[PDB]
C-alpha cells in the first residue's frame, strides 16, 4: 500500500520536473520517465486508446465537437499523473479509471468494487498484478529512517 | 494446469449451490478413480473420463472438467 | 541506546538476546555498552588466570603458565563439548608465548567472546529500505556473503545414547553382526559395533549395533513359504540397533562406552553403555530465525546472491536488508541510532580544534582521534547525544579518494544491483549487530 | 516424482490460533528448496 | 564447467506487432543482466525517424487556435507525433500538406518528399468544418533513441514553427519479467520472458536482433584487453 | 542523429585495481551497462580454490591438531580465504609441513608445477616446539561458489575432509557516470567501472572473460533470430 500511494500520489512528493506537458501515450510517457525528464507525480495530458473506460466522474465531460460522440468507450485525453496511468492500467480493461491518491482506504473500496462486479479469477489476477505494482514501487519510493 | 483452472463461477450456476457441486463432483470423482482401478474385469455400468485425459492425471480435475464442460448431468432421487 | 527504545521492545531485545548461539569466530559488537566486559568476564566459561606470570607453552588443548615462585599450573581448555541445549563450547586463545599476565586476566576466549569480551553475534552492514516484498512483515534478506564467508554458522553437536540391558530372555549384544541386514551398511562400524570416529552419517545410519537376545518367533505361513524358497534362517535374534533419527546429518566426533564387566559402574540390568556425538556446522539459512539487539526479529525470506544486493558508491554490497515499516510503529528508534553509530565506529573519525560544543565534549571525554575500526561504548544512560552524531558524520574519515559514502542526513547513495539504476533518494546505511 | 505427484492435490494450511474460518485455507503444494514454508504475503492477514 | 542447458530464444506471437520472447534455462543470477540490457537497448539504441517540428499556416506559437479545424493545437501535436516515418536523408527534411473543404484530413492525404515513407495512411490527423483552410508542414528527422522537445529558435526565424517530442525509438516499450525453472532436479535456473510492443513500421524479433547485435559488438569491445576463454555450450 | 561507436579505454590505479571508460554510450544507457557488467563480473570467473584437505592423525574437522593452537576449523576458515591459481583442468594436490616452533604460511605451501599461491604472506597458524603440522589439500579450479556438501565425493577416506571453496578472484567492481561535453540534447554519458581484484588475476583479463561471457550469451539471442 506504501507503494501504490506512492505510484498514485498529487505534486509536490518531489520536485515536479518535467509537469505541465502532453504525452501520446503511456509509452511515450514512460520513456520520457526512463530518460528522467519526467518524474513519476507530475500532472500532465495522457491519451488513452480504444477500449479505456474513463473515469466514472468524466463520464459527462466530453471533448467538444458539433456531431454526437461517445466519450464512454472511445479516446480521450486526460489531465493525470503517469503513476495514475500505471495503476489504471494493473486493473481489469473495463474496470473504470481511478484518479485519485489511493492509500488504503480507497484500496479497500475498489477491491470490494471488484470483488462484487467481476468473476473471482479476475480478482485473484488483479490481486496479483497489484502486490507486483505496489512491491516494485515501495522498493522505488526510497522510504527509510535515519 | 492449476488448481484454479477451471473457473468456479460456471460451475455455481451450472449446479446452482456449491454444496452441492462439491458433492456431485466428488462423486463423479470417485467414479472415474474406480474406473481406472478396474484393472480388467469391464464391469458395463463403469463409464471411463468423457474428456481428453494425461497420462498422469487426478481423477477429480477430469470430473470437474466435464462439470464446466456442462455435459455431464445429475438428478437427484 | 537503550533510552530511546519502548519499554516493551527493549523487554523483547532483553529477553531474546538469552538466546544467541556462539558462531564459528565471534566478533565483539562495533557498537555496545561499556559493561559487556564484566559480563564476559563474571561468567564461569572464559579461563582467566589465578597468577601473574609469563605463559611457557600455548597451544589449542591446554595452555601452560609459570610464575615467578615456580608453581606451574596447565590450563585445559574444553574443545567441541557439548552443552545442555546442544551447542558447541570451543574455547580459543589469545595470549602470545611470552606475553605477561596479571591475576584475573583472560587468558583463553569461551563461547561467544572476543578477547574476553562479549560476543553474541556478527555486525552485518544493514540498510532500511523495502526490497520486493521479500522483507514484507519484517522478515530479512541477507547476502550469500554470509553463508559464502561462514560469517553467521554455528556448531551443533547432538548426543543420543542406549544401553546394551539384560531382559527375561536373554542379554543384548553391542555387535557388528546385525541380522537380517545388507552388507553395505555396516560398513564404517568398528569391530564391537561402533561406528567409527568421523564417518559423516545421514538419515537411516547405524550407529551402534544392537540384537535383541531372542524373541518368541511362530513363522507365518508366508513366511515360512519365503523363507524355504530362498533357503535363509529366520533366527530368534532380533535387529533393535540404533539409527540416526530422520532428518539429521552430521559427522561423529566422538563415542564412549561403559563396561559392566569393566571397572566403570552402571544402573542395574544394563550391562554396557554407548553414547555417540554427531556434530554438524549448520549454516544461516532459510527459515533461520534471526534477530537484533532491540526486539526486531524475523526468519529469513531469501538468500539473495552477493550480485543482487543493493551495493554503496563504492562497491561494498548491503549484507541484510531490513523493513523499515517496523522502527516508527513498534516505538524502537534506537535501532536508528545504533545503525549510525555504527557506521561511524567502522569508518574512523578525527576531530581537532573544530571548537564545536560537540566537539569540546568530545575531546574532554577523549574520544575525538579514533581510527577505523575500532569499537565504541555507549552506556545504557550516558549513551552518545545526537548532536555528537551529527558532527561525527559530518566529520568522518574519508574512506577512499576523499569523499564520505554517507550523507550529512546519515543515508548513502544506493545503487540497486538487480536493475542497476540508482535508487532515486539516498537509503539509511551503517553497521548493526544482529544474533 | 514427488514434483510430479504434489500437483492437483490441495494442502491445509492452518495457523495454530484459528480465530475465524479464515484460519484454515486450502493451497496449491509446490515444492521449495529450503526448510521453511513458503507463503504468499497476501493471506498472511488472514490468519493474523 | 560448462553451462548445464544452453539457452535458446524462442518466439510467441499475439499480434503482428505485440511479441514475447523467451529465454530457456539459464544460469543461476543471470536473468536481469540479460533481460534489463535488453530492455535499455531495445528501448534506446536501435535508430529511427519521427517529426521534430510542425508548422500550422496563419498561428502564432501563443495563438494555440488554428482556424478552419474543429480540434485544437495540441491534440494536433499529439498525432503527428503518434504518427510514424521512415526517413534515410540524415538531414532535416520538410513534408508539405494541404487540403482544403470540408472533410477528414489523414495520413492518407499526406503527400510525402521523395525518399521518405509514411508507414500509417490510416489514422485520421484532423477534421474540417465550412472551409478546412487546413495548410501544414512538418519537419522529419533522423534520429536514436528518445529525445525531449527543445526549442531551436525555429520560432524566431518562424512564428508558426514549434518543436515537438519524438520518439526515435522503433519500440514502444519493453516488459521484461524473470521466473524460476526446475532443470534436472534443481530450480536454480532462471526464464527470462521479454514482452516487446513495436509501431507497425518494424517488425520486433528483427528490432530485438538489431539489439543484441549492438550489445554484442558493445561487449566484444572488451575482447581486446586479453583472449581469455569460459565454459559456454 | 549523430553515430558514435563505443570506445574502451584503460588506466590502473593500482597493481590489482583499474578503472575502464566508455565514453560515447547513450543517455541513460551507463548505469544499465556498468550493472550487468558487474553482475557477470562478480558471478561467472573461472578461478582455482581448494576443495577439500586431509590430516594426519585427523577424522573431522572438529577436533585439533596437536601442536597449534588453532583448531582444525579455524585452519578450515583460514584456508577458505587462501587464494591460488590452477592451471590444470582436474584436481592437484598440494602438501604443507611443518615442524618446530614459528608461523606456518601459505608461502611454504609446497606448490606443484603450474598451481601457483599468490598470497604467501597469509598466515595459516602458529606452532610450538613441540607441534607438528603435515596436511594434504586438493586444489580445484571453477566459478562460483560450492558449499562442502556438494564437494564430498570420497566416503571411505576418512581422513579427507571437504571445505566449501570461493572460487572468484574479483573483490568488487564501482560503476559512475558522468555527461559528455559535446554539445546535444541527448547528453551523452561516459561510464567508469573500476574493479578491484585479488591477487589471483589482472583486471584486465578478469573483464575479458566477463566481455566473453556477455557477448557469448548476447550473439547466442541474436543469431537464434533471423
Amino acid at each position: 500500500v506504501l507503494g501504490l500511494f506512492f505510484l498514485t500520489t498529487d505534486s509536490e512528493g518531489r520536485s515536479p520536473k518535467g509537469e505541465g506537458r502532453a504525452f501520446g501515450s503511456s509509452a511515450e510517457a514512460i520513456m520520457a520517465f526512463d530518460a528522467g525528464d519526467l518524474t513519476l507525480q507530475a500532472k500532465i495530458d495522457i491519451r488513452f486508446p480504444v477500449g479505456t473506460i474513463p473515469p466514472r466522474g468524466f463520464e459527462p465531460p466530453a471533448r467538444e465537437e458539433g456531431e454526437p460522440e461517445w466519450q464512454q468507450g472511445d479516446t480521450f485525453t486526460l489531465k493525470t499523473t503517469l503513476g495514475r496511468a500505471l495503476f489504471n492500467e494493473l486493473l481489469p480493461e473495463d474496470y473504470p479509471f481511478v484518479d485519485y491518491e489511493v492509500g488504503k482506504k480507497q484500496l479497500s473500496e475498489i477491491v470490494n468494487d471488484l470483488a462484487e462486479r467481476y468473476p473471482k479469477v479476475i480478482v485473484a489476477a488483479t490481486l496479483d498484478n497489484l502486490k507486483a505494482a505496489g512491491f516494485f514501487w515501495a522498493t522505488r519510493s526510497g522510504v527509510t529512517v535515519a | 494446469e492449476g488448481i484454479i483452472n477451471p473457473p468456479i463461477d460456471e460451475l455455481l450456476e451450472a449446479t446452482d449451490s456449491k454444496y452441492s457441486l462439491v458433492i456431485y463432483a466428488a462423486k463423479r470423482a470417485r467414479q472415474i478413480n474406480a474406473y481406472y482401478s478396474q484393472l480388467g474385469e469391464g464391469l458395463l455400468e463403469y463409464v471411463g473420463p468423457l474428456v481428453d485425459t494425461h497420462v498422469h492425471e487426478k481423477p477429480l480435475s477430469i470430473a470437474l472438467r466435464e462439470i464446466n464442460a456442462g455435459l455431464l448431468t445429475s438428478e437427484a432421487i | 541506546f537503550l533510552e530511546h527504545d519502548d519499554a516493551n521492545r527493549a523487554l523483547m531485545g532483553a529477553n531474546m538476546m538469552r538466546q544467541a548461539v556462539p558462531l564459528i569466530k565471534s566478533e565483539s559488537p562495533l557498537v555496545g555498552t561499556g559493561m559487556e566486559y564484566r559480563s564476559a568476564a563474571d561468567a564461569g566459561d572464559v579461563v582467566k588466570a589465578e597468577k601473574a606470570g609469563v605463559v611457557q607453552e600455548v597451544s589449542a588443548d591446554y595452555i601452560t603458565t609459570t610464575n615467578d615462585d615456580g608453581t606451574y599450573i596447565t590450563y585445559r581448555l574444553a574443545k567441541f563439548s557439548r552443552s545442555n541445549q546442544g551447542t558447541s563450547v570451543n574455547q580459543k586463545v589469545i595470549v602470545a608465548e611470552g606475553d605477561r599476565i596479571i591475576e584475573g586476566q583472560v587468558l583463553a576466549d569461551g563461547p561467544a567472546t572476543e578477547n574476553g569480551e562479549m560476543a553474541l553475534g556478527k555486525n552485518l552492514l544493514v540498510a532500511f529500505m523495502p526490497w520486493e516484498g521479500h522483507n514484507y512483515e519484517d522478515a530479512i534478506i541477507l547476502s550469500q556473503r554470509l553463508v559464502q564467508d561462514d560469517v553467521l554458522s554455528s556448531i551443533h553437536i547432538e548426543e543420543h545414547e542406549v544401553d546394551a540391558r539384560d531382559t527375561k530372555l536373554g542379554p543384548e549384544e553391542i555387535t557388528r553382526d546385525i541380522p537380517n541386514v545388507s552388507e553395505e551398511v555396516l560398513a564404517d562400524l568398528d569391530e564391537r559395533g561402533i561406528i567409527r570416529i568421523g564417518a559423516e552419517v545421514v538419515a537411516g545410519d547405524i550407529l551402534v549395533g544392537k540384537v535383541t537376545p531372542k524373541g518368541e518367533t511362530e513363522l507365518t505361513p508366508e513366511e515360512r513359504l519365503l523363507r524355504a524358497i530362498f533357503g535363509e534362517k529366520a533366527r530368534e535374534v532380533r535387529d533393535t540397533s540404533l539409527k540416526v533419527p530422520h532428518g539429521e546429518i552430521g559427522k561423529v566426533i566422538g563415542v564412549r562406552v561403559f563396561d559392566r564387566e569393566e571397572g566403570d559402574e552402571l544402573p542395574p540390568g544394563v550391562n554396557q553403555l554407548v553414547r555417540v556425538y554427531v556434530a554438524q556446522k549448520r549454516k544461516i539459512t532459510d527459515g533461520d530465525k534471526l534477530a537484533g539487539r532491540h526486539g526486531n526479529k524475523g526468519v529469513i525470506s531469501k538468500i539473495n546472491p552477493i550480485e543482487d544486493m543493493p551495493f554503496l558508491e563504492d562497491g561494498t554490497p548491503v549484507d541484510i536488508i531490513l523493513n523499515p515499516l517496523a522502527v516508527p510503529s513498534r516505538m524502537n528508534p534506537g535501532q536508528v541510532l545504533e545503525i549510525h553509530l555504527g557506521w561511524l565506529a567502522s569508518r574512523g573519525w578525527d576531530v581537532s580544534g573544530l571548537a564545536e560544543e560537540w566537539a569540546q565534549r568530545l575531546q574532554v571525554i577523549g574520544a575525538d582521534k579514533v581510527e577505523p575500526g575500532t569499537n565504541v561504548a555507549t552506556p545504557v544512560f550516558d549513551g552518545a547525544r545526537e548532536d555528537e552524531l551529527a558532527g561525527l558524520l559530518q566529520h568522518t574519515i574519508p574512506n577512499r579518494d576523499g569523499e564520505r559514502m554517507v550523507l550529512p542526513s546519515g543515508k548513502a547513495r544506493l545503487f540497486d544491483g538487480r536493475s542497476g539504476e540508482p535508487f532515486p533518494e539516498p537509503i539509511s546505511v551503517g553497521y548493526m549487530y544482529i544474533l | 516424482v514427488l514434483e510430479e505427484v504434489i500437483a492437483e492435490h490441495p494442502v491445509l494450511l492452518n495457523r495454530a490460533p484459528t480465530l475465524h474460518r479464515l484460519g484454515i485455507q486450502a493451497f496449491e503444494p509446490q515444492l521449495v528448496e529450503g526448510k521453511a514454508i513458503q507463503i504468499h504475503p497476501l493471506v498472511c492477514t488472514a490468519f493474523n | 564447467m560448462l553451462i548445464a542447458q544452453r539457452p535458446s530464444l524462442t518466439e510467441e506471437v499475439v499480434d503482428e506487432f505485440r511479441s514475447r520472447f523467451v529465454i530457456e534455462p539459464l544460469e543461476p543470477g543471470f536473468g536481469y543482466t540479460l533481460g534489463n540490457s535488453l530492455r535499455r537497448t531495445l528501448l534506446s539504441s536501435i535508430p529511427g525517424a519521427a517529426v521534430t517540428s510542425i508548422r500550422i499556416d496563419g498561428v502564432l506559437h501563443e495563438f494555440t487556435t488554428v482556424p478552419g479545424v474543429k480540434e485544437d493545437v495540441t491534440d494536433l501535436i499529439l498525432n503527428i507525433k503518434q504518427l510514424v516515418v521512415s526517413s534515410e536523408h540524415d538531414e532535416p527534411v520538410v513534408m508539405y500538406l494541404r487540403k482544403q473543404g470540408p472533410g477528414l484530413v489523414t495520413a492518407a492525404d499526406i503527400a510525402p518528399p521523395a525518399g521518405v515513407e509514411v508507414h500509417n495512411p490510416d489514422l485520421v490527423l484532423a477534421t474540417l468544418n465550412g472551409k478546412g483552410k487546413l495548410e501544414m508542414e512538418l519537419t522529419v528527422e533522423r534520429g536514436r533513441g528518445y529525445v525531449s522537445a527543445v526549442q531551436n529558435k525555429q520560432v524566431g526565424q518562424e512564428i508558426g514553427r514549434i518543436p515537438v517530442d519524438s520518439i526515435y525509438s522503433p519500440v514502444l516499450k519493453v516488459t521484461y519479467k524473470v521466473e524460476a525453472t526446475r532443470v534436472e532436479q534443481r530450480t536454480d535456473f532462471d526464464k527470462l520472458i521479454v514482452d516487446v510492443e513495436t509501431k507497425q513500421a518494424m517488425r520486433p524479433r528483427d528490432a530485438m536482433a538489431s539489439a543484441g547485435k549492438t550489445l554484442v559488438e558493445l561487449f566484444g569491445l572488451a575482447r581486446e584487453l586479453n583472449i581469455d576463454a569460459e565454459g559456454i555450450d
